[PDB]
């Protein structure tokens, strides 16, 4: 075939979550996880 | 060169298309062109087969010191 | 343990533990806590063959 | 002074980039965190095991969910030999049309991955037949992971948090773990086999709404209590029984034929239920050995200090002084962790050595790539557990060992002669490498000059005696289960070898891996393997016994476990710590299992392709290992994508080359060392400060990463490159010749 | 120091002349140089023949011209 | 083991004889391989049966272990020969070949020498003679 | 405080960075009887002056690297200061005005253990305690 | 912030102080030596950790130990 | 017969229960 | 002193070893 499809149920769900957990969410996650490792102990 | 003028190269234009991926270097140059030193036992090229294994031993042996 | 006597080391931290060495000199001040200078035929590790010791961790062999 | 890391103060005030890194690598060494008591230590060990058990269960529910959702378990289960299991689907939004077409495989209508884990064969054997049964298993394991995440949170509340006396209650934990954790669980598993797996391998559907009504045996619950136990093995499955159907099926639920099911080429399910039933009873009995609070039992502390053998003066257990060992083992967590890893490292080698020879799951002997990956997985897992067993031996010697309690006991007698042990591992290693490399490269030279009949070929006539002592009539030793007239074959007073006709039918059949035929090529690799296990034991034993210190630095205990060196003085003390012997032995562990799995793979790749005479005639010299195994079987791996197309091995061809890069980049962290990189980073720090428009500036000074860290960063790349390269080789060289 | 440098060069030039002598001597009496002068296409260049011991006579491969 | 048969009766090994040049190497040795236990592939092998080969799995082992000890004994006895001379520091970098040869002729009958080293309690140094580490 | 004429030096790239005026900075001050040339610890060469010399260095190791070079010009009257960014200048070398190879009176045995290093306690003794095995108030 | 401890086995050979590139060590008067001196480490926040002092100590299994501890901005020698 | 469309979403909200119970425990172990 | 417990546990393991060789060399059945 010439596309990514899914015969499995809710085949629309990889369509959005592979972008989410791999190149949309990590930079927010790496920013939150950055703010935690570089906070003053005042 | 044959009896017409065309040139049949040793690997035949292999560099232009397959030397651009370094998987092509590993299969079309290292795996493919080592056939003569791999299949060299019981022939007159037998000593290059031993040197080719000998060089592999010494490289791995070096990593003890490194 | 006077000068010239072959003596054995009872110091576990030393390179020469349970090895013999000849005594080079004794300190007569009595307040140096390591008076014996004993000299060894084997250098320890990139260096000396001489070390200072107390009276109590030496035993003479001859 | 940053908040992170909060467990160690002096790393939080680190002004450089090593505090982000050292926080990661120290975050689980709870015994070294600031402001930690022993009471608080165990309560965080305990609560982080719950967080670990949940990850195992969430991982296991991910296996189940993805084959329920995206696998082909329903399609596969109708023909477990000719269709490939699906791991999960592929969503790579940057495939081309050539990769969609190539990876749309195994009857799928979308790109998929072929499962090489064998979970399809495991679930098919234990009685799972529908996707919904897999889905409710996935949902159950998610909720079962939830009750362990909650339990871990629960046991950090002050009213539920256990006290130190509860954790150091060794006799009560052994009693329950033997009787309940292993005994009851294996009793329960024999319950599943008897009720679900065995009946559903005979066709009848047993489920949660069904199992309470239909007994698994016609004589159920009464033959057991009367004592008429033989009723459970009256008519077993015949040799023409075909799996998961009623034709050829029997009614026996606990029968001990031995050998293999003739149709699945696996162990009988009825033979497994009887196994776990026997194991359970033995384990439950073993769990009533130590006194808890009923003054009938054993006390481990008193079993150490005992010095009276029926009135005879002895020094202790087996006439060896074990006094003070209870308080040594009990207070040491690294002693306990070292023993646990050493026992999983044997149980994981034993997993690999038995599941290829004696396949437990249905049709797994006919799935070569799954069978090959499962062996290499558990041997590599077992190699790491063996390195960590000896790592924590070295931590145990340094931190939680004292000469006062262990004065004169068996543990202190080892240190009295730690150089006699190390010198002898040095001899065996030197002996086994001179005469294995020397015998291989003699064979190389003779085959190289044509005289292949002048090879030194030593028949392994001792292992061939083992096979003849177990039933193999191939060689002709004709003794002791190869001799039908022997005392062992017949068991003259009782003749109760009910297991022997079935076993001898399997060992004497040549189509299985049970006690493979052994030749001169097998002799040499078992000495490479023996040389491998001896050097990597030498490195680890030297690192454990010299962890207290040797003449080069007699104070290693003060410096800790992982320190770089003690400067260039006294000749130079690079890699002197006990940590650097664990680091040095991972190379030898990876090397050794790169001989075990290379030998397992090539031996089976010759049997599987029918060319058995290729391994036997060319494994005796090292070029055959290099021409007939590495060069020969790389051909379809490296052609996973060529200029002319791309196929289903395009990912294995890519991870194969990925692992070559991850291996090569390890040499950077291992060959070039720290001070080169600090003078280069010091220069880049100059460039950044002096350049315009670069408005960023480091919160923490960039430094070249430390000495003991690069040894770990380079060891991770060597390991990842060792595993990605061979994982891609083994999968692609087996799943391309075959299905 | 400079006297050591200048004198050591002479002993080095001696070593190269020993090696150059070995090349011409092998080209003289251990080579097929006479045969290769006649037909320098089908005859392969070869000096340094190999003694018959240890089965290494197999390294004496055929060079053309016997 | 009975799979191994002599190269006298071995179809895969007479084939080795048939297509064999001579030159020095594949006739004089290859006749002598006819007396060896020979596999199902025409390759001479080292098996360990019983008294049939009990002398042949002792000729190499006796010849090696004697001359390995001969090297070890002469090398050992030359070391104590110069430790007592109190010159062993430079006696090792500059081999005293008349002393070393005289230590080799002591090493011809080394198996009976080691026994009276052992029976005199003189071969092996006592445990608190030996420099060790903290342990 | 500190003062002196800076040596003839064309300026380098190895000199002070942003750490100089933000965390702290060092100054070595020496007097020379001659107008000769010395090697810069930050790469290069500079000509030291005739009177009071002043040089600003990023870390203390450079100053004592240079100070060890001045002793090869027979100059042993150098003083090393530490300039905090707010501006006060501490005297840190030689701390008592005499060089540390010399022995004074009034200096104290600091971080001295009254035992052999061999009998430092085992790490199990200080288990779950603040101290390490090498402070170890026993002996 | 390393920890340069000095033990009673010093002989006042003074060599440890000379090797120190950062002037952490200095001599104080003592009585357990013919030299009447012993090393002390008053300036150990300045210790860079080079262990160059340990290479110079001639007493067998040397009297001065650098104990690499919490590494700070001046114990790692950063000019930036 | 593969699992239905709704059964995937049921697993999504069920797996949200150990998703928060992991937060329960990670923060209780004082990250 | 004469070794009585190290011996008779070494000679016991040789005994088991010699029994294994006895079946190996086709001596006892
Ligand atoms: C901000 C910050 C900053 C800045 C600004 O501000 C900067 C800048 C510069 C300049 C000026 C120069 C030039 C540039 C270029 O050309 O190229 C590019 C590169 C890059 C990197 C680029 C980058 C840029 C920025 C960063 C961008 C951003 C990004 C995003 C934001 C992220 C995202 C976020 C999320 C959260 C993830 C450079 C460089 C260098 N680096 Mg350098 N940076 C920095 C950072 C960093 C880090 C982290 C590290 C580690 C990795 C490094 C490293 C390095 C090295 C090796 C080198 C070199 O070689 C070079 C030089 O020396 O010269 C000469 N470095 N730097
Ligand atoms: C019946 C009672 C019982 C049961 C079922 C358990 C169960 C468990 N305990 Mg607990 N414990 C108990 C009583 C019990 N305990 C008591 C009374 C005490 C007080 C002293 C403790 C104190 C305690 C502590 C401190 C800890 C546990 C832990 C655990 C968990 C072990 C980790 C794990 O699951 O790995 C896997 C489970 C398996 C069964 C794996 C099986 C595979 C093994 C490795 C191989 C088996 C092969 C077999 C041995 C072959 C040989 C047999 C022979 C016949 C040949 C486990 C769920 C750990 C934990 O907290 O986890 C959250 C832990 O830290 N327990
Ligand atoms: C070369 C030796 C070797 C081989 C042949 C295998 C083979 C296998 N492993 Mg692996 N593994 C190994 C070494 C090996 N392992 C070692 C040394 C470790 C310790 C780190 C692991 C840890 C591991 C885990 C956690 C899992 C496996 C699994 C599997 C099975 C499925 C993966 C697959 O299809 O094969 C492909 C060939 C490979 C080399 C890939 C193996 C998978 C890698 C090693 C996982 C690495 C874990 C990593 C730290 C986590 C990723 C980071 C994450 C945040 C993204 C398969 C039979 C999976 C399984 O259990 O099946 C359901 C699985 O969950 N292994
Ligand atoms: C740990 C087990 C596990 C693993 C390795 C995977 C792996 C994968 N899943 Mg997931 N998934 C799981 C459990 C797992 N799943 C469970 C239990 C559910 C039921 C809710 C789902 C539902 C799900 C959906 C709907 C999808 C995936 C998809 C995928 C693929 C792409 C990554 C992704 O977006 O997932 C997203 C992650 C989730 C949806 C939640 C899963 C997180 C689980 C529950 C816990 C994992 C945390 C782990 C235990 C902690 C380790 C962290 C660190 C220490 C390494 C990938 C192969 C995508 C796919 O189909 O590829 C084509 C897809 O869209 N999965
Ligand atoms: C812990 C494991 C376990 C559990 C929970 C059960 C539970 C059960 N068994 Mg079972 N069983 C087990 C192990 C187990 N069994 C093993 C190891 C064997 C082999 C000896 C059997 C052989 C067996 C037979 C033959 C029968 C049961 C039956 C039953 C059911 C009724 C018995 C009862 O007391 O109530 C019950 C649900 C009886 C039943 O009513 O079947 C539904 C019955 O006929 N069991
Ligand atoms: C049950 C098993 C077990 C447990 C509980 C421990 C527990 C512990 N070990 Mg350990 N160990 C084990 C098994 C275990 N070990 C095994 C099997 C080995 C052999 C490899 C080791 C060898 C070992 C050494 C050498 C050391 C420890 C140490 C420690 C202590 C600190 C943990 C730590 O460093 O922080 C957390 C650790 C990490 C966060 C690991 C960092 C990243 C690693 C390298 C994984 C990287 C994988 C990579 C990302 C995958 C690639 C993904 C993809 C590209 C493929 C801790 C008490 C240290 C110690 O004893 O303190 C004094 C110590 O130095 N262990
Ligand atoms: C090809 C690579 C190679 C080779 C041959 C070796 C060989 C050896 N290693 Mg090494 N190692 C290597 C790579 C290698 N290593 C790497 C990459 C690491 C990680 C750094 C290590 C780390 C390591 C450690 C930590 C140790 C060894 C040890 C040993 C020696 C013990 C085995 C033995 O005696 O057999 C016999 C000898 C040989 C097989 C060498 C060949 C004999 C030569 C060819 C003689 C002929 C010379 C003549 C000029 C021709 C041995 C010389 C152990 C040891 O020293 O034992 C006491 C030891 O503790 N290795
Ligand atoms: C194959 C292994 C390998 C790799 C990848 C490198 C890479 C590098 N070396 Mg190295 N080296 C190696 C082996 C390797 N070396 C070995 C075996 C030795 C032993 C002698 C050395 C000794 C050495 C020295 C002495 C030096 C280097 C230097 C360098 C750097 C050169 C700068 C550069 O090329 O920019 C390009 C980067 C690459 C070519 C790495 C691969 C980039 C990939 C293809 C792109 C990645 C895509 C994306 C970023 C992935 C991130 C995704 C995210 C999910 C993580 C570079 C990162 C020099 C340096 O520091 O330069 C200033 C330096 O002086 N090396
Ligand atoms: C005559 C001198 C001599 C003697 C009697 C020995 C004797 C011994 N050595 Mg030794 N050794 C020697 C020289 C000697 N060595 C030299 C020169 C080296 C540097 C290459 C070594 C390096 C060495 C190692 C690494 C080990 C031994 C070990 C041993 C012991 C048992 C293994 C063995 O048979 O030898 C082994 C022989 C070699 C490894 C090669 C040396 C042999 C040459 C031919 C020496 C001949 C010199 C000549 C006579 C003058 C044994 C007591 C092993 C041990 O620890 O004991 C259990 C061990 O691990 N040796
Ligand atoms: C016969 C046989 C066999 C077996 C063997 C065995 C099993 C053994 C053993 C044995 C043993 C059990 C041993 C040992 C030991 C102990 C000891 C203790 C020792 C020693 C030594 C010494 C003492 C040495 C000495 C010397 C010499 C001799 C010379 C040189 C010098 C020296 C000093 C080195 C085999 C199969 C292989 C082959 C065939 C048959
Ligand atoms: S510590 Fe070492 S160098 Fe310093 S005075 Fe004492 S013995 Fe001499």
């Amino acid at each position: 075939m010439t596309q990514l499809t899914g015969d499995y149920a809710a085949s629309w769900l990889p369509w959005i979550m592979i972008p989410l957990v791999f190149y949309i969410l990590p930079f927010p996650v790496f920013a939150i996880l950055f703010l935690w490792i570089q906070k003053e102990a005042s | 060169v044959g009896a017409d003028g065309v040139v049949t190269h040793i690997t035949g234009g292999n560099f232009a298309t397959s030397s651009i991926t370094n998987n092509g270097w590993l299969r079309d140059f290292l795996w493919a062109q080592s056939t003569q030193v791999i299949t060299s036992y019981n022939t007159s090229l037998s000593a290059y087969g031993l040197m080719f294994l000998g060089g592999h031993f010494i490289f791995g042996f070096s990593l003890m010191f490194l | 343990v006077q000068r010239g006597s072959k003596v054995r080391i009872l110091r576990p931290e030393s390179y020469w533990f349970q090895d013999v060495g000849t005594v080079a000199s004794i300190e007569q001040g009595g307040t140096s806590r390591y008076p014996v200078i004993v000299r060894f035929d084997k250098v320890n590790y990139a260096g000396v063959n001489t070390n200072n010791f107390a009276q109590d961790e030496l035993v003479e062999v001859e | 002074a940053t908040k992170f890391p909060k467990f160690s103060q002096d790393l939080a005030n680190d002004p450089t980039t090593r505090r982000i890194f050292y926080a990661i690598a120290t975050a689980h060494d709870f015994e070294s965190h600031d402001g930690m008591t022993e009471e608080n230590l165990y309560q965080r060990i305990f609560a982080s095991h719950f967080g670990h058990l949940a990850i195992i269960f969430l991982w296991a529910s991910g296996i189940l969910f993805h084959v329920a959702w995206q696998g082909n378990f329903e399609v596969w289960i109708k023909d477990p030999v000719h269709v490939r299991p699906i791991a999960h689907a592929i969503w790579d939004a940057q495939f081309g049309p050539g990769a969609i077409k190539a990876f749309t495989q195994a009857g799928a209508r979308n790109p998929v991955d072929i499962c090489y884990s064998g979970v399809y064969h495991w679930w098919y054997t234990i009685g799972l037949r529908t996707n919904t049964e897999l889905y409710v298993g996935a949902l159950f394991l998610i909720l079962l992971a939830a009750v362990f995440l909650f339990a871990g949170w629960l046991h950090l509340q002050p009213r539920y948090r256990p006290n130190l006396g509860w954790f150091k209650n060794s006799e009560a934990r052994l009693n329950h773990h033997l009787a309940g954790l292993f005994g009851v669980s294996s009793l329960a598993w024999a319950g599943h086999l008897v009720h679900v797996a065995i009946p559903e391998s005979r066709g009848q559907h047993v489920g949660w709404d069904n199992f309470l009504s239909t007994p698994p045996h016609p004589a159920g619950l009464w033959a057991f209590f009367t004592g008429n136990w033989g009723a459970y093995a009256q008519n077993p499955d015949t040799a023409e029984h075909v799996f998961s159907t009623s034709q050829g099926a029997g009614t026996a639920i606990l029968t001990f034929l031995g050998g293999f099911h003739p149709q699945t080429q696996s162990l009988w399910l009825t033979d497994m239920a009887h196994h776990h039933l026997a194991i359970a009873v033995v384990l439950i009995i073993a769990g009533h050995m130590y006194r808890t609070n009923w003054r009938i039992g054993h006390s481990i502390k008193e079993m150490m200090d005992s010095k009276t053998f029926f009135g005879r003066k002895v020094e202790g257990p087996f006439n060896l002084p074990h006094q003070g060992l209870y308080e040594t083992v009990n207070n040491s967590l690294h002693f306990q962790l070292s023993l646990a890893l050493a026992c999983l490292g044997v149980a994981s080698s034993l997993t690999a050595q038995h599941m290829y020879s004696m396949p437990p799951y249905a049709f797994i002997a006919k799935d070569f790539t799954t069978m090959a990956a499962l062996y290499t997985h558990h041997q590599y897992i077992a190699g790491f557990l063996m390195v960590g067993a000896f790592s924590h031996a070295a931590i145990f010697w340094i931190k939680d060992y004292d000469p006062e309690q262990n004065k004169g006991n068996v543990l202190e007698r080892v240190l009295k002669h730690k150089e006699a042990i190390i010198a002898h591992l040095s001899w065996v290693s030197l002996f086994l490498g001179f005469h294995t490399l020397g015998l291989y490269v003699h064979n190389d030279v003779e085959v190289a000059f044509g005289a292949a009949d002048k090879q030194i070929l030593i028949e392994p006539v001792f292992a061939q005696f083992i096979q003849s002592a177990n039933g193999k009539i191939l060689y002709g030793f004709h003794t002791l289960l190869s001799n039908p007239d022997s005392i062992a074959f017949t068991a003259w007073p009782n003749h109760a070898n009910v297991w022997l006709p079935g076993w001898l039918d399997a060992i004497n059949n040549g189509t299985n891996s049970l006690f493979l035929t052994i030749g001169p090529g097998d002799f040499y690799v078992h000495h490479a393997i023996a040389l491998g296990l001896h050097v990597t034991t030498l490195i680890l034993v030297k690192g454990a016994l010299d962890a207290r210190g040797s003449k080069l630095m007699p104070d290693k205990k003060d410096f800790g476990y992982a320190f770089p060196c003690d400067g260039p003085g006294r000749g130079g003390t690079c890699d002197i710590s006990a940590w650097d012997a664990s680091y040095l032995a991972v190379f030898w562990m990876l090397n050794t299992l790169g001989w075990v799995t290379f030998y397992w793979h090539w031996k089976h790749l010759s049997i599987w392709q029918g060319n058995v005479a290729q391994f036997n005639e060319s494994s005796t010299y090292l070029m055959g290992w290099f021409r007939d195994y590495l060069w020969a079987n790389s051909a379809q791996l490296i052609n996973g994508y060529n200029p002319y197309g791309t196929n289903n091995l395009a990912v294995w061809a890519w991870m194969f080359l990925f692992g070559h890069l991850a291996w090569a980049v390890s040499f950077m962290f291992l060959i070039t060392w720290r001070g080169y990189w600090q003078e280069l980073i010091e220069t880049l720090a100059w460039a950044h400060e002096q350049t315009p428009l670069s408005f960023g500036y480091w919160r923490d000074k960039p430094v070249a990463l430390s000495i003991v860290q690069a040894r770990l960063v380079g060891l991770t790349h060597f390991t990842v490159g060792y595993i990605a390269t061979y994982g891609a080789f083994l999968i692609a060289s087996t799943a391309s010749k075959f299905g | 120091i400079s006297r050591k440098i200048f004198a050591a060069h002479f002993g080095h030039l001696a070593v190269v002349f020993i090696w150059l002598s070995g090349m011409y001597f092998h080209g003289a009496r251990f080579s097929n140089f006479e045969a290769w002068m006649a037909n320098p296409t089908g005859i392969k260049p070869s000096a340094q023949v190999v003694w018959p011991i240890f089965g290494q006579e197999i390294l004496n491969g055929d060079m053309g011209g016997g | 083991n009975t799979t191994l048969v002599p190269c006298y009766k071995s179809p895969a090994f007479v084939e080795r004889m048939k297509n064999a040049p001579d030159s020095y190497y594949t006739t004089k040795p290859l006749k002598a391989y006819s007396q060896l236990l020979c596999g199902e592939d025409g390759l001479p092998r080292i098996a360990l049966d019983r008294l049939s080969l009990a002398v042949d799995v002792a000729i190499p082992i006796a010849i090696f272990l004697y001359t390995a000890g001969f090297i070890g004994w002469s090398g050992r006895s030359y070391l104590q020969a110069i430790k007592k001379q109190d010159k062993a520091e430079e006696k090792e970098v500059f081999i005293d070949v008349p002393l070393f040869i005289s230590c080799m002729v002591m090493a011809l009958f080394w198996p009976m020498a080691v026994i009276k080293e052992l029976l005199a309690g003189e071969l092996v140094a006592k445990d608190e003679e030996i420099p060790i580490s903290v342990r | 405080t500190l003062s002196g004429q800076t040596p003839i030096f064309g300026g380098s790239t190895g000199g002070l960075l942003k750490k100089a005026e933000v965390e702290e900075k060092y100054a070595i001050t020496w007097t020379s009887p001659k107008e000769q040339v010395f090697e810069m610890p930050t790469g290069g060469a500079a000509i030291m002056r005739q009177g009071q010399n002043l040089l600003y260095l990023a870390r203390k190791e450079q100053c004592i690297a240079l100070g060890g070079q001045l002793r090869k010009f027979k100059i042993t009257d150098y003083k090393i200061y530490r300039i905090y960014p707010n501006g006060e200048t501490v005297y840190i070398h030689p701390a008592d005005g005499v060089f540390p190879e010399k022995v004074n009176q009034g200096r104290e045995k600091v971080r001295y253990n009254d035992r052999r290093i061999g009998q430092n306690p085992s790490p199990s003794k200080v288990k779950f305690s603040g101290i390490a095995t090498y402070d170890a108030p026993n002996s | 912030s390393h920890t340069v401890k000095i033990y009673d086995t010093c002989i006042g050979c003074t060599q440890c102080v000379r090797a120190c590139p950062t002037d952490v060590l200095e001599m104080v008067p003592w009585d357990g030596c013919r030299a009447g001196q012993i090393a002390s480490s008053p300036r150990t926040e300045d210790c860079v950790g080079c262990k160059r002092c340990e290479t110079a100590c001639p007493t067998d299994f040397l009297s001065i130990r650098v104990y690499l501890g919490a590494e700070t901005t001046r114990s790692m020698g950063l000019a930036y | 017969m593969s699992i239905s469309d709704t059964q995937v979403y049921i697993a999504l909200v069920v797996a949200l229960v150990p998703g928060f119970l992991a937060w329960r425990l990670a923060t209780e172990l004082y990250k | 002193p004469p070794y009585t417990f190290r011996t008779a546990w070494a000679l016991l393991l040789l005994a088991i070893n010699f029994i294994v060789a006895a079946y190996y060399f086709h001596i006892i059945e």
